[PDB]
């Protein structure tokens, strides 16, 4: 169950400032480049 | 999960057969693992690092020993493991050639000087 | 201390006069001898007035340092850095029950201190390749001792070590170190080098057959020390060539093809040119001691006439106690060598027509 | 700090590694976590950086006195020898992002082969400036050190030399 | 004092720069602690005292181009050996989060022999080039130690190219 | 028994069967010391 969950792919969007494990958590997206819901 | 079904999973892993096709091997497995559900010796993770070194020099695969010298640091650097002795001792126990004596070389601490 | 500087030059002079173009043969520089921290065996309040269960942990800790050669802080190794001797001064106030056992643990330290100097001294060029290899194989067991004491340090670190347990742990290493120290004393005492320190090791290897705990230690040291000699042997047997950089070999070459050419009044090639040495026989080839010379001499006196070098099969040989395979191989090669020389003699430049026309 | 060093290696040192016109990257700043003797280690490393800094100026002017087309070719091969010096700098910061426990020693052994590459090419660069080697005699002045005797300088000056031969097949095509 | 600060110092006196409470005051002498610990330190610091000679000589002769190509080749081989020493020191730095065994007395032991031999060779081959230099390296394979023969025989294959 | 073992290894004329006899006079001291060690562990006895 734990090892079954283990086999996944970890995200990119690496950060320079994280030296202790930087996989990725999105350093604040752009306003237009989240469209079709931000638009309305 | 629970250990007893986990050993059956091991038996279905190495053998190609399923668990409803073999029962003597699982019976032999409960015979051998039983009353040995913990190490009977004391851990010396330093020596089992030295035994992979002493093995890879003995094969004259001396570059992968110096590679292990950095992988062991990675083992310490992450630190999600509290049993580093068990898996590495086991991996050394299942030793296979990529392609002497240990009766004078030191063995694991047997606890014959302490009431177990 | 001073005595090591003597032995090397006396040993070196034999190879310096023996070599007639081999000038300025290698020796180690001076700081190898000046610096004393290259051997392993070169707060302070009295522990005896402490309670018992403090004393046992403290004494185990000090002796643990004494094993790997460095002094403690409550027991001191007395200054005796010369010969294979080393002395120790236990604390003058102690519980007598503890102190007797402490004295009992002490002998393996002396049979370590003698051992570590030998490895330094008889690996230098003046001591010869076999003496180098023997030192290289006892150094492995010294490294093994360094491996064991760290595990003892780890167990002591977790506060689970006392003197009775320590005595029980050191009993297997005491016998091993004893065999090594007696062998070291024997090798230096006869002042033997080359093939004589294959004879010593051959007799010492045969000596135990009842224990078999000590037979394997010496048998491994014999395999390691017999490695260079057997290679020189394979050179001599299978073609014709010896060099002998530091004397380990029974055959020596005394030239006499200076007085006269292509006549012999002595048959010097077949006689006093290639001769044997009694003391570089490793004392199990004494039966084969003539055949080993004749086999390689026959090849040189046919490679000189213009005939092609041949060996039946090139094989690598080891020392084996009880069932020799090397001897039977030597016999086949020896018969082939004599057959080739006789074959060459009886066909070309034949003896038949010579004897008829006489 | 794991970019400050990896830019003081390149061309931007800040105030920790103050540049001097003769030879720079001087350190006097104190830290409890950098060992008192580690200043000497960093001083050993900064020798590598100064040569790269001077190389960049020399390429900056090119690509009268000393001029020609060879200074616009010899500098271009000097780019190609510096390319595994840039790639191995990118690789470093990629490694340091993941593992924080790697020290100064990792950049030291890893880029130890440019402590034979950089001085023995730098002497050629200084020789061509102090002397007046700026015609087609440039191939000789490199052709004596391209034989080398240390393997990095044995391989680099060849890679620079091939382009200078390439200029020598355009003069000798128009002429011939 | 705690042991770990001393481990930090001894990891740098390998390079030939003194520690904080270990300093060398006589050049013939080795690095001295400034009580049982003090006795223990010296055998470990021997490797750095040996390291200074080899490093200084392969630093000097490599920049010397009147010395000749042969022996700049010797410096090449010596330099490639020193790089691996630095690999070891980096592993030892990084493994901090005891951890050392007899303050690394068992660790440094295998580099000690391959340091002793290379420390001998440089003054045995001092002031030589060409076949004169090559013969003094061929002298060192009259040895009968397997590890030393193995150490020498690749250096010779490099230098006589 | 320890007095004897201390002397028969001090004799190289006691035989190649004496250095076989003495082999189970080393084990017979080693197991004794093992037992004293286990007795030591349970001290902290009647």
């Amino acid at each position: 169950l734990w090892e079954a969950a283990l086999t996944y792919e970890a995200s990119k969007r690496r950060c320079w400032e994280r030296v202790g494990c930087p996989p990725g958590h999105r350093e604040e997206p752009y306003l237009t480049e989240a469209g079709r819901d931000a638009f309305d | 999960k629970s250990p007893n079904v986990l050993l059956q999973n091991l038996c279905c892993r190495i053998l190609g057969r399923s668990e409803a096709d073999v029962a003597q091997q699982f019976q032999y497995a409960v015979r051998v693992i039983g009353s040995n559900f913990a190490p009977t010796v004391e851990r010396d993770e330093f020596l089992v690092a030295e035994k992979i070194k002493k093995e890879l020099i003995r094969q004259r695969r001396e570059a992968d020993a110096a590679l292990f010298s950095e992988l062991h640091r990675k083992l310490h650097s992450q630190g999600v493991l509290k049993n580093k002795w068990s898996i590495l001792y086991l991996l050394l126990s299942l030793s296979e050639d990529p392609r002497s004596y240990a009766t004078l070389f030191a063995q694991a601490l047997p606890r014959d000087a302490h009431s177990t | 201390l001073q005595q090591s500087l003597e032995l090397k030059r006396k040993m070196l002079r034999d190879k310096q006069n023996k070599k007639n173009s081999g000038q300025h043969l290698p020796i180690f520089p001076a700081w190898v001898y000046e610096r004393p921290a290259l051997i392993g065996d070169f707060t302070a309040l009295p522990i005896g007035t402490l309670p018992l269960a403090s004393q046992e942990s403290a004494v185990v800790e000090d002796l643990l340092y004494v094993l790997v050669g460095v002094d403690g802080r409550y027991v001191s190794a007395q200054p005796l850095a010369g010969r294979q001797s080393r002395t120790f001064l236990v604390d003058p106030n102690l519980d007598l029950s503890i102190r007797e056992l402490v004295h009992r643990i002490l002998p393996v330290a002396a049979s370590y201190s003698a051992v570590t100097r030998f490895i330094e001294e008889k690996s230098s060029f003046e001591y010869g390749q076999v003496n180098h290899a023997l030192a290289a194989a006892m150094r492995t067991l010294v490294k093994e001792h360094l491996i064991l004491v760290s595990q003892l340090e780890q167990l002591h670190r977790q506060g689970l070590l006392s003197l009775q347990k320590l005595w029980f742990y050191i009993q297997p290493a005491m016998r091993t170190m004893d065999i090594l120290a007696s062998l070291a004393t024997s090798v230096d005492k006869g002042e033997c080098l080359g093939g004589s320190t294959l004879s010593l090791l051959h007799d010492r290897s045969f000596s135990y057959t009842g224990d078999s705990q000590a037979q394997e230690l010496c048998l491994y040291l014999t395999k390691a020390a017999s490695a260079p000699y057997f290679e020189v042997l394979e050179k001599w047997i299978y073609r014709g060539i010896i060099h002998d950089p530091y004397s380990e070999f029974m055959v020596e070459e005394h030239e006499l093809r200076k007085e006269r050419i292509q006549e012999d009044y002595n048959d010097k090639y077949w006689d006093q040119r290639y001769t044997i040495v009694q003391q570089q026989i490793p004392s199990f080839l004494q039966k084969m001691a003539d055949k080993i010379l004749s086999t390689g001499k026959y090849l040189n006196v046919v490679r000189e006439c213009g005939h092609d070098v041949t060996c039946p099969v090139a094989k690598e040989i080891i020392y084996t106690l009880k069932e020799r395979a090397y001897v039977e191989q030597i016999e086949k090669a020896f018969n082939y060598a004599s057959k080739v020389l006789l074959d060459f003699l009886m066909e070309e430049k034949e003896l038949v027509a010579h004897l008829r026309s006489i | 700090m794991i970019h400050e060093l990896l830019l003081a290696l390149s061309g931007y040192p800040g105030s920790i590694f103050t540049w001097n016109k003769r030879s720079g990257l001087q350190v006097s700043q104190d830290f409890p976590f950098l060992h008192p003797s580690e200043t000497s280690v960093l001083n050993r490393l900064c020798r590598l950086g100064t040569d790269y800094i001077r190389f960049t100026e020399f390429i900056e002017q090119y690509t009268g006195g000393l001029h020609g087309i060879y200074l616009r070719a010899f500098c271009t091969g000097l780019d190609s020898v510096l390319q595994p010096y840039r790639q191995a700098l990118l690789d470093l910061e990629q490694e340091f992002l993941g593992d924080p426990h790697l020290s100064i020693s990792h950049v030291n052994y890893f880029l130890d082969q440019f402590q034979l590459l950089f001085p023995s090419v730098m002497v050629v660069v200084e020789q061509i400036k102090s002397q007046k080697i700026h015609g087609c005699q440039i191939l000789e002045t490199v052709y004596k050190h391209s034989c080398g005797g240390l393997p990095p300088v044995r391989s680099a000056l060849e890679k620079i030399l091939a382009v200078c031969h390439g200029v020598m097949y355009k003069q000798l095509s128009a002429w011939m | 004092i705690t042991e770990a600060a001393l481990v930090r110092d001894i990891l740098y006196v390998f390079q030939g720069i003194d520690g904080k409470n270990i300093k060398m005051n006589n050049t013939e002498n080795c690095y001295k602690v400034e009580r049982s610990l003090r006795d223990t330190a010296v055998r470990l610091s021997e490797l750095g005292w040996l390291h200074n000679k080899i490093r200084r000589y392969t630093d000097q002769r490599s920049l010397d181009r009147s010395f000749g190509l042969v022996g700049q080749s010797f410096c090449a081989a010596l330099h490639q050996e020193l790089r691996e020493y630095y690999r070891l020191l980096s592993v030892l730095h990084s493994q901090l989060q005891s951890l050392t065994l007899r303050r690394l007395l068992v660790w440094t032991y295998d580099p000690k022999i391959r340091l002793k031999t290379l420390a001998a060779l440089v003054d045995h081959c001092q002031g030589r080039k060409g076949g004169e230099l090559a013969s003094a390296v061929h002298a060192y394979t009259k040895t009968g130690d397997p590890y030393m023969r193995s150490l020498v025989q690749h250096i010779l294959s490099l230098v006589s190219h």
